[PDB]
């Protein structure tokens, strides 16, 4: 078993790696965005 | 919008109408769940699950004879919401045959959140083998109170009205109990013939 | 999540229901995207399974089944196979790019004894079923016989999540008992039992080392696959009903769970808040899921409307 | 001076409710919107023009030359006020449907014939209210001097008409409770009972149907037959428009008020 707070460092660091790309937290302008 | 888009909104419209003409075919049938604990012998009178369809008098129903599923009662229940009836059945030959489990069942049934609008038709299946067993032996064995007498017809409405106790605050509901004698399709046929005027008194709006 | 206060938290969320797709008749289980982020299917009582284009918003497809009782739908990732099961022991699967123009029936799997729970795609060869008999599955088309059947749990299985690399997957049960399974050897891995109640759905956080249980007591949570053990639990104090569906989204950000309240949420998956209600279904919503390229989400519910927001 | 004022705001707040009510929740509910609708536009769109009437004190022909303010005054009353008994009986037919022939309601009444029927009888009333716009009959200016109905006098053709055809909807209804009443009746006497419940349910609620239909377009009708072959027919219409104040209360509130 690994130490919970590596786990816990690891899916954090997934997270804040990856909001840029998330079209429903920050979401895009209406030109690009198909609905 | 080129002549694609048009040949796909054509095609979007027939499917609608072929949808829209099945869905209203189908609302002229009598779904009816088959819940038990002697069912095949009603079903020839009248794995997974097994639809039997027949009609009578222009007016085909099919009829749901769940039971060879045996996993959960509570997950897939829920699907079975929309439904006139419940042909529940029970044979009444087996009082100390080693009912109280048909009676936990019918209490769990009876008084489901999901059922408290469905007329609960019962049958009451063998009544020869009750008569012979009852001039042979007598039944005041599976309650030490159970009968005063021992004669068959008070024994029967004995039986009758102990199962129709067990309708938990509702007055929506009506059983209809039957002792299976032509006139054994009839029965469920002038019994579901009084729930949906009942719901159409629901439904043009009359109380 | 003692240690992710020191991070901002996302503020609120706001979703408008950018389409309406109207058809269905009775009441609805199940939805599954594409990779395509383009077609959905759903699958209901009426009979019907309808493939629906999400742009135009009107059919393709309204493939007609004969077992009108269906519990999960697939959609496979070659954009070529659905797959249907239910009560009745049996998983249909149909292929759609066909010579002819109608649909057909391809593939009978006639090899369980309890319902079907879920079924998700692998390849154009490989489905792996779940049942309410505590079994799982993994078949193979062609052949029509199980290549490796995982009798690991006494509850019978309710939901099913494959990894991201498609080598091995998760399952809880109702007997509050979420497994890892593995998919070449055959056995389970790790047990992982933190729920009080029985468990409604489960999919991987998208990473691939993490994934979060909705149960039928109010309330989720989320393991971890190395940790073996249970990080937080999303519940708020106003909640009597028990969730349905669960799904992630891309960034692992938010974790939106479609309780039977008549209306979904939004929870924040790392600081456990309560970001914003989709709300507005008539009845209890089903199921909901986030497209690949992760634009949308399309909720089903036993109102008959398959809505899709932002 | 006080009637109109009362009629327009008594049948104003019976008649807003209803809307709101039945907007938010059948093959019933729409067919108690299109009364209630039609019911209050029938009372805003003919009330503004009396109350403006007498407050000046002037002959109706002094306002109006050329007759045309009474043409318009003298249809809608025809109009909206036929249409109301026509949305009563079709109610009635229907509720007869239901009990005397179970099933053929199920597979032949969904909705689709609740703008039908319903969104004709509109139509059969009005091929017959244009009949003074075509030459037949004269709607003129009665005793008060503020509302307009047919002349005394090929002009009792169009008077006698009126009244055959406003005894149809006041026959058929009588005629459908009594039908439906009877057999529940039976239906409920030959038991061996909560199916009793319904009877007085309905039966209270299928005889106030009975009761204001015949209080309030009894006059108006066994008088004009009369007048084919003074202060009376002026109450004929204040009882006459009653039953619109009350039309909204009736099908939808009471029984649920109390
Ligand atoms: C066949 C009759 C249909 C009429 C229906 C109409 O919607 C009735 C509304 C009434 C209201 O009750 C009083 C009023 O001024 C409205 C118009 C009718 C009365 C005109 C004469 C009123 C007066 O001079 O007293």
């Amino acid at each position: 078993r690994i130490k919970v707070s590596k786990a816990a460092a690891d899916l954090m660091a997934y997270c804040e790696a990856h909001a840029k790309e998330d079209p429903l937290l920050t979401p895009v302008p209406a030109s690009e965005n198909p609905f | 919008l080129s002549a694609e888009d048009k040949a796909a909104v054509e095609r979007s419209k027939m499917i609608d109408r072929n949808l829209r003409e099945d869905g209203e075919k189908a609302a002229r049938e009598v779904k009816l769940l088959l819940l038990g604990a002697g069912k095949s012998t009603i079903v020839k009178q009248m794995t997974g699950i097994v639809e039997t369809h027949f009609t009578f008098k222009d007016l085909h129903f099919k009829m749901f004879d769940v039971g060879a599923q045996r996993s959960e009662r509570k997950k897939w229940i829920h699907c079975f919401e929309g439904v006139t009836a419940i042909i529940f059945c029970v044979a009444l030959s087996d009082y100390d045959l080693v009912m109280h489990e048909s009676m936990k069942l019918f209490d769990s049934i009876c008084n489901n959140k999901w059922f408290t609008d469905t007329s609960i038709i019962l049958f009451l299946n063998k009544k020869d083998l009750f008569e012979e067993k009852i001039k042979k032996s007598p039944l005041t064995i599976c309650y030490p109170e159970y009968a005063g007498s021992n004669t068959y017809e008070e024994a029967a409405a004995y039986i009758q009205c102990q199962f129709e106790d067990l309708n938990k605050r509702k007055d929506t509901k009506e059983i209809y109990t039957h002792f299976t004698c032509t006139k054994n399709v009839q029965f469920v046929f002038d019994a579901v013939t009084d729930v949906i005027i009942k719901n159409n008194l629901k439904d043009c709006g009359l109380f | 999540s003692q240690i992710t206060n020191n991070i901002d938290p996302v503020g609120r969320i706001q979703m408008r229901t950018r389409r309406t797709l109207r058809g269905h008749l009775a009441k609805i289980y199940a939805m599954h995207w594409g990779t395509d982020s383009r077609l959905l299917v759903s699958a209901s009582q009426d009979g019907k399974l309808i493939i629906w284009d999400s742009y135009t918003t009107n059919k393709v497809h309204a493939i007609p089944l004969r077992s009108s009782w269906v519990m999960t739908c697939a959609y496979a990732p070659s954009g070529n196979y659905v797959a249907c099961g239910g009560l009745d022991n049996i998983c249909s699967i149909y292929n759609l790019k066909t010579r002819e123009g109608n649909v057909r029936v391809s593939r009978e799997l006639a090899g369980h004894t309890g319902y079907l729970s879920c079924c998700r795609f692998l390849d154009d060869n490989q489905i792996v079923t779940s049942s309410g008999d505590t079994t799982c599955a993994l078949w193979d088309i062609e052949t029509g016989q199980q290549t490796t059947t995982f009798t690991g749990h006494t509850g019978d299985v309710m939901s099913l999540s494959l990894a991201p690399d498609t080598r091995l997957f998760v399952s809880g049960a109702c007997d509050a008992s979420a497994k890892l399974w593995d998919v070449r050897e055959g056995m389970c891995r790790q047990t992982f039992t933190g729920h009080e109640s029985d468990i409604n759905a489960i999919c991987f956080f998208p990473n691939g080392n993490a994934f979060a249980t909705g149960s039928d007591d109010a309330t989720c949570r989320l393991f971890d696959l190395r940790a073996d053990q249970e990080l937080m639990t999303y519940s708020h104090d106003n909640i009597i009903c028990g969730i349905t569906s669960v799904s992630f989204s891309k960034s692992g950000r938010l974790l939106l769970a479609g309780y039977d309240d008549f209306n979904c949420n939004v929870w924040d998956a790392l600081k456990a808040d309560r970001a914003g209600v989709l709300a507005g279904h008539d009845n209890r919503v089903s199921c909901l899921g986030v497209t690949d390229d992760g634009m949308a989400v399309a909720t089903g519910s036993w109102d008959s409307f398959l809505k899709i927001w932002n | 001076v006080a009637f109109p004022i009362t009629m327009l705001l008594t049948g104003f707040v019976g008649n807003a409710l209803a809307m709101l009510l039945v907007s938010r929740s059948k093959s019933f509910l729409l067919c108690i919107g299109w009364l209630a609708l039609t019911d209050l536009v029938g009372q805003l769109l003919t009330t503004p023009v009396v109350i403006v009437v007498y407050l000046s004190k002037q002959r109706w022909e002094h306002i109006d030359p050329s007759g045309r303010l009474c043409t318009f005054f003298g249809l809608t009353m025809t109009v909206f006020g036929l249409s109301s008994l026509f949305i009563a009986s079709a109610m009635a037919v229907e509720r007869a449907l239901a009990i005397r022939a179970p099933h053929w309601y199920a597979s032949h009444m969904k909705t689709r014939a609740t703008r039908a029927v319903l969104l004709g009888v509109w139509l059969a009333v009005l091929a017959f209210a244009l009949l003074p716009v075509l030459g037949v009959g004269q709607y003129t200016v009665q005793w008060p001097g503020t509302w307009c109905f047919i002349s005394t006098g090929g002009n009792l053709f169009f008077a006698s008409a009126f009244a055959f055809l406003g005894l149809l909807a006041l026959t058929v209804t009588f005629s459908c409770n009594l039908a439906t009443i009877k057999a529940l009746v039976s239906r409920c006497r030959a038991k061996a009972a909560q199916w009793g419940r319904i009877t007085t349910e309905t039966a209270i609620q299928l005889m106030g149907i009975m009761c204001v239909l015949s209080v309030c377009w009894s006059p108006l009708l066994i008088m004009m037959l009369k007048m084919i072959f003074c202060n009376f027919f002026l109450i004929a219409v204040r009882l006459a428009s009653l039953n619109q104040i009350l039309d909204p209360w009736v099908y939808l509130l009471l029984r649920k008020i109390l």
